[PDB]
């Protein structure tokens, strides 16, 4: 595996990588967390 | 392809499998439910982007900006499955799904792995005091006391002056930290940084 690896290169046709999002005033990071790399994974996935 | 899955859809329609909504949920349940129920498009509070954008306001998450401060914790939204207004098809017409979801191994290597195969995955460490005060550089808790568990999204990782690190990315919008990001040593199962790693096949249909 290289030493350094950065998703937002690697993958610069998936925008959402590099987005980031605010919980705001609650306890969701646990779904941010999850759609977060969902977006991502969805654009790497894919055709 | 890429979709910005709605957290709105996530935090609001998983019942009491995924926890409590904003009191808090568990990470590994709330992959499960997108593999069960799937999970439609919605971008960013008012972005009017995909069906079920975020209801809840941004803040000011322990730094100064025009935004008023976070409060604490507040509401959590209702579940309603049905598209805002002006979104084009039928919610559940827009729900994007997942072939599986699975635990990554505790393990610097496995966790390496996974993201350079498959893309970021979701972690969970728990936060002390001096993590938000995060400017840049690599982080490494020394002082304070324990506010909780916080769940991140982990997308790559490097070495600076010779400290190891994981990539990560905060939900604290991007006037926090590094732009929004921050960095945390890494192989050392650090703030447990490494225990509770979660991820998942989307379904190619």
């Amino acid at each position: 595996l290289p030493a350094s690896f950065d998703a937002r290169e690697q993958w610069p046709q998936c925008p959402t990588i590099k987005e980031i999002r605010d919980q705001g005033s609650c306890g969701s990071c646990w779904a941010f967390g999850a759609v977060e790399a969902i977006s991502d994974r969805i654009c790497i996935h894919t055709n | 392809v890429s979709v910005e899955v709605s957290a709105e859809d996530l935090l609001t329609c998983c019942g009491s499998m995924c926890g409590d909504g904003c009191n808090g949920g568990y990470p590994a349940e709330a992959w499960n439910f997108w593999t069960r129920k799937g999970l439609v498009s919605g971008g960013l509070y008012e972005s009017h982007v995909g069906c079920r954008p975020y209801s809840i306001p941004p803040c000011e998450h322990h730094v100064n900006g025009s935004r008023p401060p976070c409060t604490g914790e507040g509401d959590t939204p209702k579940c309603s499955k049905i598209c805002e207004p002006g979104y084009s098809p039928t919610y559940k017409q827009d729900k994007h799904y997942g072939y599986n979801s699975y635990s990554v191994s505790n393990s610097e290597k496995d966790i390496m792995a996974e993201i350079y195969k498959n893309g970021p995955v979701e972690g969970a460490f728990s936060v002390y005091s001096d993590f938000l005060l995060y400017k840049s550089g690599v982080y490494q808790h020394v002082t304070g006391e324990m506010m909780g568990g916080h769940a991140i999204r982990i997308l790559g990782w490097g070495v600076e002056n010779g400290t190891p690190y994981w990539l990560v990315a905060n939900s604290w919008n991007t006037d926090w930290g590094d732009n929004g990001f921050f960095k945390i040593l890494r192989g050392q199962d650090h703030c447990g940084i490494e225990s509770e790693v979660v991820a998942g096949i989307p379904r190619t249909d």
